[PDB]
């Protein structure tokens, strides 16, 4: 075919290489760089402040009719919900490959028609561009010197770095966690609003006049414009005693000062922060933009720190916290280790097998340019250096040789026969030059093909939707660009270079065991169907997993409670938590963190903690330890009553809670339309899933924990003293709340202004019965005359999930695998709970992933065998011939099953993925096995065949083949499970995933050849009796 | 068996602290505004005995501090002249001792003052010029008569209240009522004077309330001798009244859901166990329950909410409820 | 079943802003409110001494200044006519010396003024028209009668107060009674008068305090010979002052509630300690402390260790000790 048109271009093909070798050298050390393919999904989410109001008139009110304005949003996949008190979390997932800055443009439009059917005092504020998978770098602010205090932290964080970092590009969002907000807080005294005669109501009205600038406009001077600047902002403590509140006719005033003490406090605080369990901190997390580089962002972030290293105030250092990068580096510091093991591995086995430095030197610069083509081709497509884009220019290198080799060997020996009709010592250029093209001519199509064939049978793995899609997706693109590359690269260059420039002691192992082959060589085909299925029985031990247990260097320990605790108290219970995980001596930081950081990506409950461990270098852990029997001591040192406590990987979560929601690897999902019902039903599965083998924690969030002290209103009470519901409320929001009321401008910054009664009047419910009220009326009456106060149980958190609402069980099983426990789970669920109406069961996390691939592997895998149907059927033309090799790929499979069982594996997308490779691979033995076995039919001896029959010619034609099979054999079946063999053992920074999914390859390698050296043949000299 | 129990090294970790039961009284405790005024038994309006006129009027206006003494002015009333010339006639001609004290009672009963009367038999001489002094130690409230003027009968030449022992009256919300008993403690403070320890002679609880303000009135009379407590300032009055003994907790220490009130007991073993009790009422961080314990029983305060939490999910409150 | 300990108690190493408690002066420096008035110890009620009708008033009204001898108005009073005859009567039949002097001190006693009863002696004919003046010198605030009226004795035909040693008094807020009742010196100043500034050094509190406004009254004279400090204008009075040494500690350190004021001291081993004190009076951003430290003592200077909303003040002091 084009293998013709190739010697022809003899020359400016070398220079085609020659700038294709320099010029994939340069594209190479520029490529972006990450630790995955960018898994998150695409969202954007709505956070929504309505002051005050409980969550169930937040839910009701501008919450709901969003979820619903949302749901039938182009390309939603789902929406979830969030109704905390005061706060509102709209949560919108798009289906992928939905733009996202579509999706947002459309979420503001909805955005602008719901605006309105809304309360109000309510904005909804739309979230930042990144999610929480964008939370790259984090920091905390620590000044041992005590100079500084966390509210002038807070402060230098809010004012200064969270702008110093921001300008930075490809962030999205610098969010301050933890610390203290200076709030000017004005203490008001019940009993001196009657002793001067003044009203709550008039003192707040008289604040929100005593704090502002004005503009006079401008005046003529001299020919100059004068502009006329009215001061009146509020910038010292005085200013706020000296506030005008009555005056009188003698011009004796009466101030604020008289009847309040204006003292600087904390504010509400959103989230805290603990660092090694030995103080509390202020601090802030990096968010990267959506699809933006998580490493290009970090360095410069380091860098912009070094600048400003100098220019924060001395006694304030930057502890890190957090460092993806490290990640990062350990992760692409592995693979690139990994491809220098299989290159010179399989560059010195090639040498070990061909005797010549320059025959060697063929299928080693196989390797540099099988590199280059693959680099730049992913620079036009779009794809950065991650470990499973390098992971799939790591699987593919055995193959890459593997075009090189088997058409290198065609030609070593098919130079052996010209020597031994023609004389031994001459020979020119052109008669050096006719033998080499013809062996590659012959081997041609074959290889070509089959190359052709490794990279289509595998294409059915696009097809995997979503995150997995996104994974093996670019490793998918990988090995089929280098591969591919390797194949039109060795009909254009390889067999050129080629013309430029103890295998007895097997064969004698070999043939005893072929010639025996031939003893009834049906019966052979049975017993190896027959170790099919005793190589089938390890199925059954084998455990099951979404994907491997990738490991970073760090991890997020959440640990879920009760729904009522109190701020102060989990702050208490996060610090106390500290203590215990840095009482372990591989860890080596501790950020805790209660609440949320100031960011819609964070909606967390102070009740719920998340907190960041780092842990000393891997190689300093203690003897013996690993990740796993660490996480032993951990769950086993921290633990405090009332207290379920979840160990993950942190970027792990974050992409769990953007697919799901759920915090663990397992989880169980129960909805309904009545709370009381779905809260009765998560307990009961709260209790069943304690009893199982293999879970430590079980903990389902309630959906109605919430403590209430609700001051019922009596109308008519109130109407007494001449008060409206709004009057008597004031005191509520304002007197017993610490309600914002305005807030001053100092400089670029902001700090809040409030009111409220010394914290003794509003200590207790009996307090509040006796709660000071001056009436307009100026009569001096308790809150208790004009209402009654209760206290009560309610909804604490109103969760939903497609406006319907849900509770989420959070199951933590780690000594066992996923799939063990989330069938035992199925099981014991299904028959000790029975469900009621309007509830429904299901469950979610990494297993609802599962399921979604599955369903993709098991319609991907018929669709793979008529590919390879097609590909045997045109290069072969015949049906049994397809039939035979279709058949032989199952023995492939099976070896490869073994392995993982030895090795101790599970079953995932990744292994999954190593067996469709594997197949194909299978395939590519299958073939270039026969066309030896065929084309020893188009010899003289086998054309005797046809014309007679003879029991001696069709056996030799067969060990002919055996023989011309054994070389290329021993060189595909080496460079690959050689090769592969590196890239098996566990130990390596996210080697977890690269394993599992090369062993399903090595062990099938092992007897797929093994295997398919007598099955095939011993079913070509049975097959070739019947049409005789 | 009710109760649940729990590794001592996670309580310990938990700063669990406990509280023991005990039975007594609970003080309330709260806080009234009140003010400092003019003790009104020390109440003087100077008024003129008889018509007349002012002659002199000493440096005085409304606002001054006056001793029981002062001159406040000087008038001349000719009223008793008529019947002074007739008893001092009658000294010249030697009348009876009867018909001279006569004379002397119908000048008594007639307005001239006794001290007056005694300057006349003294002198011999008409009374005719008279100095008005102020009756008491006091503040000056009202100043009717400046010189130049006629003074009369009704007419008020001073106005004089005492602030001694001065009254600091405080102001209770009517609902409240109850609050304050006869066994009441009371203690006062004026944020004018931050460095003086009052001392209360005697309170009273007024018979009425302010309709105005719909307030009981107490009233409270404050030794103020050095006279740091002036009228119009502010003065807050804090009580304490003890109640009906009661057993009494900690307020940390108990749970309420708004439906059931319950505390965590600490066994003998250390088996935290749940249980029911009744709330009372509570003030000044620790409330009174009228059953459900007994005096001796340890109660959990520090960690409580976990601890209930570890003893909610144990089942233990759903069996606590169940049992009886 | 770790036997791994930790301690339970709060805990804060990264750093804690302290400082320690000194003895010295409140620091005072305010601007009180105050106003320009007449003098009330030179007032004056010009009544009649017995009822009659106006003959003539001179040209004056409410607000006109006048000086003693002014001519106020002039009145018939026909009270003494009757006496005043029988006087004369006893010089035309040559009645005895001290029967005149009778009749002549009755005749006081009537009302007659002792200046219109020698002009009855020296004239020998009895008076019916007399002219009432202005008795000191001053602003009139009143001018009851006019022509063509009567006038009794419970009438008022001139309400006459003076300015010269001018009043001024100034409204000091009940707060700081314990200060200015010990104060060396206020400093006058007065909008309407830059110049007219000057040192009071001598001034009188008086023993009732403002109900409306709760603030105390300070009372000052001012001479006022040139008539420049008109009683109606607004004035100011400086108090510049430090109060006797108290223990003091800065504002932000003590944590007080509704009814519980205290402070977070650092020990000698930096271990959070939490002790309750008594307040006397803040100023200028600095407490002083009654009672409860010790002259030296460190203490935290922030309530910002317990979250606002509602860090429960009894409960979070109480994590910081066992
Ligand atoms: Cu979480």
């Amino acid at each position: 075919w084009i293998i013709r048109r190739s010697v022809a271009n003899r020359f400016l093909v070398l220079m085609g290489a020659l700038f294709l070798s320099i010029w994939g050298t340069w594209t190479i050390i520029n490529t972006p760089v990450d630790a995955l393919p960018d898994l998150s999904d695409v969202q954007v989410i709505i956070k929504t402040s309505y002051p005050g109001q409980a969550p169930q008139i937040v839910e009701n009110q501008v919450t709901y009719p969003l979820t619903t304005t949302m749901l039938s949003v182009p390309g939603a996949k789902t929406v979830r919900g969030f109704s905390q008190f005061g706060d509102s979390y709209v949560y919108v997932i798009f289906e992928d490959g939905t733009d996202p800055y579509w999706a947002r443009s459309r979420v503001l439009e909805y955005l602008n028609q719901v605006q309105g059917k809304l309360p109000a005092g309510v904005s909804a504020e739309l979230g930042p561009d990144a999610t929480g998978v964008g939370w790259i770098y984090e920091y905390a602010l620590v000044d041992r010197s005590g100079k500084h205090d966390l509210a002038d932290l807070r402060s230098l964080q809010d004012w200064f770095l969270k702008y110093e970092l921001k300008t930075i590009p490809d962030v999205a969002e610098v969010a301050s966690v933890g610390g203290v907000v200076k709030e000017y807080q004005v203490v008001i005294d019940p009993q001196r609003l009657a002793q001067y005669g003044i009203s709550l109501a008039e003192v707040k009205s008289a604040l929100d006049a005593s704090n502002q600038e004005a503009g006079g406009s401008s005046i003529e001077l001299a020919e100059a414009e004068y502009m006329v600047r009215a001061s009146g902002y509020l910038q010292t403590l005085d200013d706020f005693n000296h506030i005008v509140l009555k005056a009188s006719e003698n011009g004796v005033p009466v101030y604020l000062r008289d009847v309040a003490k204006v003292q600087i406090g904390p504010e509400m605080r959103r989230g805290i922060a603990e660092l090694n369990g030995e103080g509390e901190v202020a601090g802030g997390v990096v968010i990267l933009r959506s699809g933006k580089n998580a490493r290009e962002v970090i360095a410069a972030v380091k860098d912009k720190l070094e600048t400003l290293k100098s220019s924060l105030p001395e006694g304030v250092e930057i502890v890190t916290t957090y460092d993806r990068s490290q990640l990062i580096d350990r992760a692409i510091d592995n693979l690139s280790g990994k491809l220098l093991e299989e290159f010179i591995v399989v560059a010195v086995v090639c040498a070990l097998f061909l005797w010549h430095v320059r025959s060697a030197l063929v299928a080693i610069i196989s390797l540099p340019l099988g590199l280059c083509i693959a680099f730049i081709v992913m620079h036009f497509q779009g794809l950065n250096a991650n470990i499973m884009s390098l992971g799939g220019i790591a699987i593919a290198v055995g193959a890459m040789v593997d075009a090189a080799i088997v058409m290198i060997e065609n030609a070593h020996k098919r130079l052996e026969e010209w020597q031994h009709q023609h004389p031994d010592a001459t020979l020119d250029n052109k008669t050096r030059w006719q033998v080499i093209t013809d062996a590659s001519v012959e081997v041609g199509p074959a290889l070509f093909i089959s190359l052709l064939i490794i990279t289509l049978s595998f294409i059915p793995i696009f097809t995997l939707e979503g995150q997995e899609g996104r994974l093996f997706g670019p490793l998918a693109f990988t090995k089929t660009y280098a591969m591919a590359g390797a194949a039109l690269l060795a009909i254009v260059v390889i067999p050129i270079l080629m013309g430029y420039w103890l295998n007895r002691f097997l064969i004698r192992v070999y043939h005893p065991l072929l010639l025996k082959v031939l003893h009834w060589p049906k019966t052979t085909l049975l017993v190896a169907a027959l170790s099919v299925l005793t190589v089938l029985w390890p199925l059954n031990k084998v455990g099951g997993e979404f994907l491997p247990q990738i490991n970073e260097g760090d991890l997020l320990y959440m640990p879920s409670t009760l729904p009522g605790i109190s701020a102060a108290e989990a702050a208490s219970m996060l610090q106390k938590t500290d203590k215990l995980i840095m009482s372990v001596p591989e860890v080596a930081r501790v950020f805790g963190k209660t609440g949320k950081a100031e960011t819609a990506t964070d909606s967390a409950p102070l009740e719920m903690v998340e907190t960041t461990i780092q842990l000393k270098p891997q190689e300093q852990w203690r003897p013996g330890m690993t990740m796993d029997k660490i996480i032993e001591e951990l769950d086993n040192t921290v633990r405090l009553p009332g207290l379920a406590n979840l160990w993950v990987p942190p970027i792990r979560n974050r992409i769990d809670m953007l697919s799901t929601g759920i915090k663990s690897p397992i989880g169980i999902k129960v909805s309904g339309t009545v709370l009381a019902d779905i809260d009765a039903m998560a307990e009961q599965i709260e209790e069943v899933a304690r009893t199982v083998p293999g879970v430590a924690s079980a903990l389902a969030e309630r959906l109605e924990g919430g403590r209430y002290i609700n001051v019922e209103i009596n109308r008519e009470k109130a109407a007494r003293y001449g008060m409206t519901v709004a009057d008597v409320q004031l005191f509520v929001t304002s007197a017993v709340g610490g309600a914002m009321v305005g807030e001053t401008v100092e400089g670029i910054a902001r700090y809040p202004i409030n009111l409220r009664y010394p914290q003794s009047w509003r200590d207790s419910p009996q307090a509040l019965r006796q709660l000071p009220i001056l009436t307009p009326m100026k009569q001096q009456i308790t809150l208790a005359d004009v209402a009654d106060i209760k206290v009560s149980t309610g909804p604490s958190m109103l969760k939903t999930e497609n406006a319907r609402p849900t509770s989420w069980i959070y199951i933590d099983a780690r000594d066992r695998d996923m799939v063990s426990v989330v069938h035992d789970l199925q099981k014991a669920i299904a028959e000790k709970v029975q469900l009621k109406p309007g509830t429904s069961v299901a469950f979610s996390g990494q297993f609802e992933l599962l399921e979604r691939a599955n369903h993709k592997l098991k319609l991907m895998v018929p669709m793979t065998l008529m590919i390879i149907f097609v590909l045997l059927y045109l290069a072969f033309r015949r049906v049994g011939e397809a039939l035979l090799i279709i058949s032989s790929v199952p023995f492939a499979l099976v070896g490869g099953i073994w392995l993982l069982w030895w090795m101790g594996f599970h079953l995932s997308v990744a292994t999954g993925t190593g067996f469709i490779a594997l197949a194909g691979v299978a395939a590519e033995f299958g073939v270039v096995m026969l066309m030896y076995l065929r084309h020893a039919i188009e010899a003289v001896p086998s054309l005797n065949n046809p014309q007679t029959f003879s029991e001696q010619k069709l056996d030799e034609a067969l060990y002919h083949g055996a023989v011309l099979r054994v070389r290329p054999k021993a060189m595909t079946v080496a460079v690959i499970i050689a090769g592969l063999l590196p890239i098996l053992w566990g130990t390596g920074a996210g080697s977890e995933v690269m394993s599992r999914i090369a062993a399903p390859m090595i062990g099938g390698m092992i007897t797929a050849p093994l295997l398919s050296l007598f099955i095939i043949p011993a079913a070509y000299k049975l097959m070739w009796l019947h049409r005789h | 068996a009710s109760g649940v129990r729990i590794d001592p090294t996670q309580t310990q970790n938990l700063g669990v602290k406990t509280a023991t039961v005990t039975r007594g009284p609970l003080t309330f405790a709260q806080s009234f505004p009140a003010n400092v005024s003019y003790n009104e038994y020390q109440y003087a309006i100077v008024q003129a005995r008889a018509a007349g006129f002012i002659d002199k009027v000493y440096p005085l206006t409304v606002g001054d501090k006056v001793q029981k003494g002062t001159p406040l002015l000087d008038l001349t009333i000719p009223d008793w002249v008529e019947a002074q010339s007739e008893y001092l006639l009658l000294r010249e001609t030697g009348g009876t001792a009867t018909q001279t004290e006569g004379i002397l009672e119908r000048l008594r009963l007639a307005g001239m003052p006794e001290a007056d009367i005694r300057r006349l038999i003294a002198t011999q001489k008409i009374q005719t010029r008279f100095t008005l002094k102020a009756p008491i130690d006091g503040v000056i409230t009202a100043f009717d008569l400046r010189a130049g003027m006629n003074i009369a009968k009704d007419n008020v030449v001073a106005k004089i209240q005492g602030m001694d022992p001065v009254w600091v009256t405080a102001a209770i919300p009517e609902s409240i009522a109850w609050l304050v008993k006869d066994a009441s403690q009371f203690t006062l403070t004026v944020p004018a004077r931050p460095d003086k320890t009052l001392t209360i002679r005697k309170w009273t609880l007024l018979p009425g309330v302010d309709a105005a303000t719909r307030t009981l009135q107490l009233r409270l009379e404050v030794d103020n001798a050095d006279e740091a407590l002036k009228p119009g300032m502010n003065a807050w009055l804090q009580l304490n009244t003890a109640s009906e003994p009661m057993l009494l907790i900690p307020s940390q220490a108990l749970i309420d859901t708004g439906s059931e009130q319950r505390v965590i007991t600490v066994d003998a073993d250390g088996r935290f166990v749940p249980k029911r009790v009744a709330v009372f009422q509570a003030s000044q961080g620790v409330t009174a329950l009228r059953s459900g314990l007994a005096e001796g029983e340890k109660v959990v305060s520090s960690g409580l909410f976990l601890i209930d939490s570890e003893a909610n999910i144990s089942g233990a409150l759903e069996r606590m409820r169940s049992e009886s």
